[PDB]
């Protein structure tokens, strides 16, 4: 529940911050 | 993953596209072009990813949603309106008669029972449609040139052609045939 | 088992020697890098004002041959050559100044962040000297800095040093001081 | 097909605009470019 | 008293397999291809494919070890390299964001899409394969049967439409040749298309042209061989219409214009100028086609044997007579229907053809249109 929103919201973080290509 | 400035940019578009369409609807259809029925190929090119409702309904009325598809259509002031709605995805001219005539010979294809066939047989042809006057090829090739009745059956008859994609080859009255020149 | 080659293995054990030591501050800084959003940005400003290559300056010295056989503005350009670049920081001429993060003799650039701070330069540090050869038409660039523009785009200039003097130099000022690496757990 | 002595049978037209155009014609016409190089020749 | 593996000697030297062939020549799959379709190496049979090499299957192709030899001793494999390198180049200068750069690079590689021009220059191998030009008459039956299906043939990615539109012209300028000299001397029409014989230097060629119509390329095809086989056939008949142009001292290559070409003169559009029983048959006569007639195959024949004046409808072409069919000068008009001027003689192409096969006119009231036609036959 809770560490699924923060694993999504990391991965996002991680999507708009370093990209998604490569 | 789809980023904001995909988000603002998509925005811009959908606001610009309706100011525009706005403006087309309020001010009266007529186009700087002469009466008299004209005949123009229109060839729909990649644009705007998200169509607005009168545009994707005027391009079904037209038949384009594919990659690369074109259609001869006449030129009187209802679909000079209906063009002048979907300038900024199609690109329309005077077609040659020798475009026209490679065009159908190298990709004519048609429609019946719901499904696309190659033309391959004048009788097959003559099998699909019968009695309205039309015997061979060269008849719907000239059909389309000069103008007749027998527009919409022969254009409901034939699928819409689905051109190669170039490799670098408004409104213009020539350069389109340069285009499909291309197209081809 | 199998046997690695010696190349890549100095390689990748340069790799984890260079990040789990401890690592002094000025080197440990260079570790911080602009994002994907701020580099685009500064690479279209950048591209904006690329150098002409070979071509384009023969080309034109041949347009100004030929014109005085049958006027003109001072360039803009982005600046680079790191004797250069450090001459126009000290002379306070430069407005952006771009490191690289990449230099293979690191002293070369260790002391350009705190030269950058102390003469009052907006700096960032990028990921790529390959990237700013791109730029420049050369095969890798040390550092490349911007120093005055055209009109028609001073405005969007200094929006991104704003930009990165808030989007990356103050997300630095605590990190810049500290040392970096380490195993300690 | 590919299993005939004979490719062709004549048919009987009354007209040149009867007379269709066989497709496979392309791929038979490509079917002899590689015999040239890659059916061997023997002397 | 020496001692000698029989492995070693024999046939093992003379034939070697396709794998060790492509390792030796150290080239890829297609681009080895592309080498021997230029070349022409074709893979023989050895007597024996046992005393070749050990492990050995009949499905296996082998070559002539001499044939390999000439292939490494070639100038294009400098040329496939470098052109590969210019490759490398032109994607560094697209990565790299120099459009200018890729704009020269891609001027240099001269691409054969922009151009229409083959790729390579293929000058030396069609000089080292056909010594003399009898032989470049007997493989331009196969070259010319190329290049009129690809001229009826649409455009892919392999296959542009630059060099389409060059076959087109090529094909044309051919078939104007054979109308100012007259060399066509059989004509056989059928359910393939049409096969032409013509006489050159005495030697025959057979060549053929399927109708006007689309053709599907449906199956398990290849285009990159066939784009091969275009460029060859284009080196081919260039230099063959450029000799013999020279040889009947019509300058090459004649005009053409691109008005009435993009207005659809077809065999109108080329303009030649002399100087830099076929005759008797249809010799002062008055010829007109209709709107249901193929018009490219009978403008080919009555061209070919010296009609004056052959015209047509305005809707099938530009450049020709008067399209009405009130005039009285036209006395025969080919109609395939299922007017009715008393001077005007209606008739149908099969007598057109009997007429061309027979050289001994064949009568319009047997082959009058509205009934059954009598057969013909085919001369060969």
């Amino acid at each position: 529940s809770k560490a699924a929103k923060g694993a999504q919201a990391k991965k996002a973080a991680q999507a708009a911050l370093k990209g998604v290509h490569s | 993953f789809k980023r904001a400035e995909k988000y603002v940019k998509e925005y811009r578009e959908q606001e610009r596209e309706k100011i525009r369409l706005a403006r087309i609807a309020k001010q009266q259809g007529s186009f700087h072009i002469p009466a008299e029925a004209k005949l123009v190929f229109v060839i729909r090119i990649k644009g705007i990813n998200k169509i607005p409702p009168k545009p994707r309904k005027i391009l079904q009325l037209l038949r384009l949603r594919q990659i690369n598809n074109g259609v001869f259509v006449k030129v009187t002031k209802a679909t000079a309106e209906m063009i002048k709605i979907v300038e900024p995805w199609v690109a329309y001219g005077y077609p040659n008669l020798k475009s026209v005539r490679e065009l159908i010979y190298k990709r004519g294809y048609g429609k019946v029972n719901g499904q696309r066939i190659p033309l391959t047989d004048n009788a097959i042809i003559e099998e699909n449609l019968g009695k309205y006057g039309i015997i061979c090829i060269e008849d719907l090739i000239h059909e389309i040139f000069t103008v007749g009745p027998n527009f919409k059956q022969a254009a409901n008859f034939l699928w819409p052609f689905k051109l190669s994609n170039p490799n670098g080859g408004g409104n213009r009255e020539e350069h389109i045939n340069a285009l499909i020149r291309a197209m081809n | 088992m199998v046997k690695w080659p010696e190349y890549i293995r100095l390689q990748r054990q340069k790799k984890i020697l260079r990040m789990r030591l401890k690592v002094p501050p000025a080197i440990a800084q260079f570790q911080y890098t602009l994002d994907k959003n701020l580099a685009a940005q500064a690479f279209k400003l950048l591209n904006k004002y690329r150098p002409e290559t070979k071509q384009e300056k023969k080309e034109r010295l041949l347009r100004e041959a030929t014109a005085i056989k049958e006027v003109s503005k001072k360039p803009y350009t982005v600046k680079y050559g790191l004797n250069h670049v450090v001459g126009l920081i000290e002379n306070k001429k430069a407005s952006l100044v771009l490191i690289a993060n990449d230099v293979d003799p690191i002293e070369l650039v260790v002391f350009l962040p705190a030269l950058c701070r102390k003469m009052g330069i907006p700096y960032a540090i990028i990921k790529g000297k390959a990237r700013l050869g791109t730029l420049v038409h050369k095969k890798t660039a040390a550092v490349v800095a911007i120093t005055e523009v055209r009109s028609e785009d001073k405005n969007e200039l200094a929006k991104l040093i704003s930009a990165v003097k808030e989007g990356y130099l103050e997300k630095v000022e605590d990190t810049r001081k500290r040392w970096g690496g380490g195993i300690m757990g | 097909p590919e299993d005939r002595e004979k490719d062709y049978l004549p048919t009987k037209y009354d007209s040149l605009r009867k007379v269709p155009a066989w497709g496979n014609f392309v791929k038979e016409r490509f079917e002899r470019c590689m015999d040239l190089y890659l059916a061997p020749r023997v002397r | 008293g020496k001692a000698k593996k029989k492995g070693k000697s024999g046939a093992a030297r003379n034939y070697m397999t396709r794998t060790q062939a492509v390792k030796k020549l150290q080239l890829s799959l297609p681009d080895f291809r592309k080498l021997c379709i230029w070349k022409g190496i074709y893979p023989r049979e050895p007597r024996d494919r046992r005393k070749v090499n050990k492990s050995a299957t009949a499905s296996t192709t082998f070559y002539y070890t001499k044939d390999i030899q000439y292939l490494l001793h070639e100038p294009l494999l400098q040329k496939f390299r470098e052109q590969k390198a210019l490759e490398k180049k032109i994607s560094r200068a697209l990565g790299r964001g120099d459009v200018s750069n890729a704009a020269r690079l891609e001027r240099n590689a001269n691409l054969p899409e922009k151009t229409g021009k083959p790729r390579y220059t293929l000058n030396h191998i069609i000089r080292e394969r056909y010594p003399t030009f009898q032989d470049a008459l007997r493989d331009l039956d196969d070259c010319l049967s190329m290049l009129f299906l690809f001229a009826n043939l649409p455009s892919t990615t392999a296959v542009p439409a630059k060099m389409i539109a060059r076959c087109e012209r090529l094909c044309h300028e051919f078939q104007h040749y054979l109308i100012v000299t007259h060399s066509l001397r059989k004509s056989f029409l059928s359910i393939k298309g049409i096969y032409y014989q013509a006489n050159i230097q005495g030697e025959d060629i057979l060549w053929l042209v399927p109708y006007k119509f689309n053709q599907r390329i449906v199956g398990d095809v290849d285009f990159r061989i066939m784009g091969t086989f275009v460029e060859f056939y284009m080196t081919l008949l260039g230099f063959v219409n450029y000799r013999l142009y020279t040889s009947i001292g019509l300058k090459y290559p004649p005009k053409f214009d691109q008005v009435k070409d993009d207005q659809g003169a077809e065999l109108a559009a080329f303009s030649l100028e002399g100087l830099n029983d076929p005759s008797q048959l249809f010799a002062n006569f008055t010829f007109f086609l209709s709107r249901e007639t193929p018009r490219q195959p009978l403008e080919f024949i009555l061209r070919a044997f010296g009609c004056k004046r052959i015209g047509w409808d305005a809707v099938l072409g530009e450049g020709a007579f008067t399209t009405d069919e009130s005039d009285p000068r036209i006395t025969h008009q080919i109609i395939d229907r299922p007017g009715r001027y008393p001077g005007r003689i209606y008739v149908q192409p099969q007598w057109v053809w009997d007429s061309i096969n027979d050289e001994e006119l064949k009568p319009p009231e047997l082959y009058a249109p509205g009934a059954q036609l009598p057969p013909h036959l085919s001369p060969f």
